[PDB]
RNA sequence: AGACUCUGGCAUGCUAUUCUUAGAGGGACAAGUGGCGUUCAG
């Protein structure tokens, strides 16, 4: 199967918003997405968790500077509110 | 008994197999299924369609 | 600076270097 | 043409190339300049082939102009130049590198030429190019790959200078520059690389943005031919200190630095699969890493998937020689009791563990396989074990199976033989799985078991037919797969008693056993080609044994056509083409039945029949096939719309166009002309780059701080090659997605 | 040669319930392994 654009658009917003709180496996971020987005369809929650898990398997292999500054700004919006 | 095999239980599939075992062993040794194999099968679907 | 101005600067800066390094008939026969 | 010594002498070419240096036409005419450096490629490659050590003598002057001529504003100059330079290096330098040996900065002979090779290309890295940098980096990549091992004492200047390029604010060739350093690490090895460019992640730092973090992804994907002793003495002291540092800041309440320092240490446990590709010192340094890996797999859940992947690299491609095989096998007594604990521990990456198990027994001794087989069998037969623990060690039986001797396997088979009639499907599946895998070994003690219990397995697989569940079929077929391949001629009683199940297995609940069933029916035929001299009538014996499945119940008549569909795809001409049309004629009668299952397999037959059976013999049956298709039904046409529309496409391409309209009824006429319409119709890993919503190359941006100096060695940092510079939220704050 | 809609396999879980029921809750997502792969889609 191919991935629908509504899954992919929902995929990108979660990672840039709540990166710190999620993990690396499918089972971990299935728990998280239940607690972060309402996701009225169960099949959507199934698809959104895996494609988040697929990116998180990839983003971990990259250089950590892109991670490091993103953690810098994540708390920066977090401590302000 | 449903028509497709995905709907009945796993137990119900087994007597489908064991009745199938009987139906070949009575028919492979049948006198008609030694001369014209294709004709007998075609004639069997000929009467089966005619009844239904 | 931008693409158009920098293209002229790099080409001009190269040519000033060459006239610092700067300060016959071609060899028709090959065997002496 | 590369002429011989009588046609062209070696000393003649030196005079030619030195003469041709006086033309170099201007810089940018592109018509002879491509041809000019094409022959200087061709003259040099010929001069090297005749006398090689003189060949390195003339190389530096050509590479003087070749680096210089990269500045020409024509693109086709740039592509042809590096294509010339790469073919010199792949052919004139790479095989002859070993005779040169290691080169220092003070070489004298032909190695001094290699010093001038690299000193030329380093001049190709500064600010003056700024548009050839994608082309120069390709040149360095091959140049690193061929000469990196024997020229590492001179190459330390570029690796600094390659490092300072990536500090540019916007480098479009970040993807390419990693490829240059990555290949360089492959030949030189990270210990040399890290001396020229030191990592500054050596524990404690004042900042948090580590400017040289890109090295660690580079090293992971490219290290394959380095001694393993470097990883023990360098990274593990840094691995433990960073891990200790992050937990210290974890309890301090700050979750940002600890999350950074955790992410750093996890990335530098991923180097070990790289470091264990082809070690040169695995015979002596593997003793230094057994116990630390043993601790790091037991009490570290995060590193489990790394280490279990890491071992699989070491066994498969780091165990070529027999001397390296001993110490891994010498440590098998330690890792199995650890790895057995992790798999059976109640809840986790179990399947990551099981694949590591399957590899690790393939290299170990057989007596310890036998010993743990006894102990695992004790856990199975123990009634004081939970069902989860029972099924957990049952997989461990399957892994332990093929490496045992003939004696232990026969004891194991006697143990498992009463289990095949179990009502618990999980136990029955593992029970057939044991009998499957012991036949899967084509050689060794497992192959000996095949003819030993040959009657015993045959009766066991037949009396266990009546209590076989639906999920248990998939190992049963694979069990049947491996014994038909070694079955003798006096076993037709087994094969003919095996047909009604496997044809019924073609339409069972799973898809896994279906492809197992399709593959077996192929070799069931290959069983019958070996049982007769005249091949066609043997396979005619094969098909007449399955024809009575065409007459019976709606489940089996749809089953039988599916098998006949797959048989004709593989034994195309072995049937005898005269046999085909009657089978097509019977399925035409089958096409009229109201049940949708039979017409599902009937249309699939007609789809494959036209491909296999020849057009002239199909021409004799054009009328008969679509006479039934026309008068099927309204809904049956409406349901199977494109499947009928597909078989319409097959005829009109292969046959005449007008012929089908005369035989079809009215409704299919407007459908068919849509198909004539169709046949006329036919006539890179940073956060920003991965989260993407998905003349021209000569543009440079000067930057203007301290005033710009073009004669500064670090001026290439301050020139650039590219451009500088939604859902609804609930009252709870949770996102709303639709 | 349906990348349309919906839906099934097994529940010794809930409801008046292991064997007959009919409402709901689980589960399955190419999920995982290895090859062919533009190494990302397949």
């Amino acid at each position: 199967r191919v991935r629908t654009k509504t899954v992919k658009k929902a995929a990108r917003v979660i990672i840039e918003k709540y990166y710190t709180r999620l993990g690396n496996d499918f089972h971990t971020n299935k728990r998280v997405c239940e607690e972060i987005a309402i996701i009225p369809s169960k099949k959507l929650r199934n698809k959104i968790a895996g494609y988040v898990t697929h990116l998180m398997k990839r983003i971990q292999r990259g250089p950590v500077r892109g991670i490091s500054i993103k953690l810098q700004e994540e708390e920066r919006e977090r401590r302000d509110n | 008994r449903p028509s497709e095999l995905s709907r009945m239980s796993a137990a119900q599939r087994q007597q489908l197999l064991e009745e199938e075992r009987t139906r070949f062993q009575e028919l492979l040794a049948s006198p008609a299924y030694r001369a014209s194999p294709l004709v007998a099968i075609g004639q069997t679907l000929a009467r089966q369609m005619q009844l239904e | 600076v931008g693409p158009r101005l920098s293209r002229r600067i790099l080409q001009q800066a190269r040519q000033q270097q060459e006239e610092l390094e700067a300060e016959r008939e071609r060899t028709t026969r090959l065997g002496p | 043409a590369r002429p011989g010594l009588s046609t062209l002498s070696a000393e003649l070419n030196a005079q030619i190339i030195t003469a041709l240096y006086d033309y170099v036409p201007s810089e940018n005419d592109l018509q002879p300049l491509l041809a000019w450096l094409k022959v200087m490629e061709k003259a040099h490659i010929n001069l090297v082939r005749l006398q090689w050590d003189l060949g390195l003598g003339h190389l530096p002057r050509f590479f003087g102009t070749a680096v210089t001529c990269l500045l020409s504003p024509h693109s086709q100059v740039l592509t042809a130049a590096t294509q010339s330079l790469k073919e010199i290096l792949k052919e004139c330098v790479a095989p002859h590198m070993a005779d040169i040996g290691s080169v220092t900065s003070s070489a004298s002979g032909p190695a001094q030429s290699v010093a001038k090779m690299f000193r030329a290309v380093e001049e190709g890295l500064t600010y003056k190019f700024h548009a050839a940098w994608s082309s120069v980096l390709q040149l360095l990549c091959v140049f690193f790959e061929a000469c990196g091992r024997q020229a590492h004492p001179v190459m330390r200047k570029c690796l600094q200078s390659l490092c300072d390029l990536r500090l540019s604010p916007h480098f479009p060739h970040t993807a390419a520059l990693d490829q240059a350093v990555g290949a360089a690490v492959t030949s030189m090895g990270p210990e040399v690389v890290l001396q020229a460019v030191p990592l500054e992640i050596d524990g404690s730092e004042e900042t948090l943005d580590f400017p040289r973090s890109w090295l660690l992804p580079v090293i992971r994907d490219h290290v394959q031919e380095t001694r393993l002793g470097f990883f023990t003495t360098y990274f593990l002291p840094l691995a433990n200190t960073l891990k200790s540092k992050a937990m210290d800041l974890a309890q301090a309440g700050s979750t940002v630095e600890s999350k950074i320092y955790d992410t750093l240490q996890w990335q530098m446990w991923t180097l070990l699969p790289g470091f264990c590709t082809r070690p040169t010192d695995v015979a002596i340094s593997f003793k230094g890493l057994a116990r630390t890996l043993g601790m790091a797999i037991s009490e570290r859940p995060d590193l489990r998937v790394t280490v279990c992947q890491a071992l699989r690299t070491l066994i498969t491609k780091g165990c070529q020689a027999e001397a390296d095989r001993a110490e891994v096998s010498r440590f098998a007594k330690n890792f199995l009791p650890i790895l057995f604990n992790l798999y059976g521990q109640p809840v986790a990456p179990r399947r990551a563990v099981l694949e590591t198990i399957r590899t690790y027994l393939t290299i170990t001794d057989t007596q310890l396989v036998n010993s743990l087989l006894e102990k695992a069998s004790e856990k199975v037969l123990d009634p004081a074990s939970s069902d989860f623990t029972r099924l957990s060690v049952l997989d461990l039986v399957v892994a332990l199976a093929p490496c045992a001797d003939e004696a232990a396997i026969s004891k194991l088979y006697s143990t498992i033989r009463p289990y095949l009639e179990s009502k618990a499907h999980g136990v029955q599946k593992k029970a057939y799985r044991v009998l499957e895998e012991v036949c899967a070994s084509p050689q060794g003690p497992g192959a000996l078991f095949v003819q030993s219990h040959l009657e015993d397995l045959k009766k066991t697989l037949l009396d266990s037919l009546r209590s076989t569940s639906s999920p248990a079929k998939r190992p049963r077929l694979k069990c049947l797969l491996h014994i038909v391949r070694k079955l003798s001629a006096e076993h037709k009683e087994f094969i003919t008693a095996l047909i009604p199940e496997v044809i019924l297995c073609t339409k069972e609940v799973s898809v896994g056993a279906r492809k197992n069933a399709f593959a077996l029916l192929v070799e069931m035929g290959h069983a019958f080609l070996r049982f007769g001299s005249n091949q066609e009538e043997a396979l005619q014996c094969y098909l007449v044994l399955i024809y009575p499945g065409l007459v019976g119940a709606v489940t089996m008549v749809s089953c039988s056509i599916l098998a006949l569909t797959h048989l004709l795809f593989e034994f195309k001409g072995l049937m005898g083409t005269s046999t085909v049309e009657q089978l097509l004629e019977n399925v035409c009668l089958l096409l009229a039945s109201r049940t949708r299952d039979v017409v599902k397999s009937a249309l699939g037959f007609i789809k494959v029949a036209v491909t296999v059976m020849d057009v002239a013999h199909l021409a004799k049956h054009v009328q008969l096939v679509m006479e039934a298709i026309g008068k099927l039904s309204d809904d049956m046409r409406r349901h199977f719309r494109m499947k009928l529309r597909n078989l319409f496409t097959k005829f009109i391409r292969k046959f005449g166009f007008e012929l089908v309209k005369r035989l079809l009824p009215e409704e299919y006429h407007r459908v068919l002309v849509n198909i004539r319409k169709a046949e006329a119709r036919a006539k890179g890993d940073s956060i920003e780059e991965i989260l993407a919503d998905s003349r021209q190359r000569s543009r440079a941006w000067l930057k203007e701080d301290e005033p710009l100096n073009f004669l500064d060695p670090k001026v290439a940092q301050r020139v650039l090659a590219t451009q500088p510079g939604g859902f609804k939220v609930s009252a709870d704050g949770r996102l709303i997605i639709r």
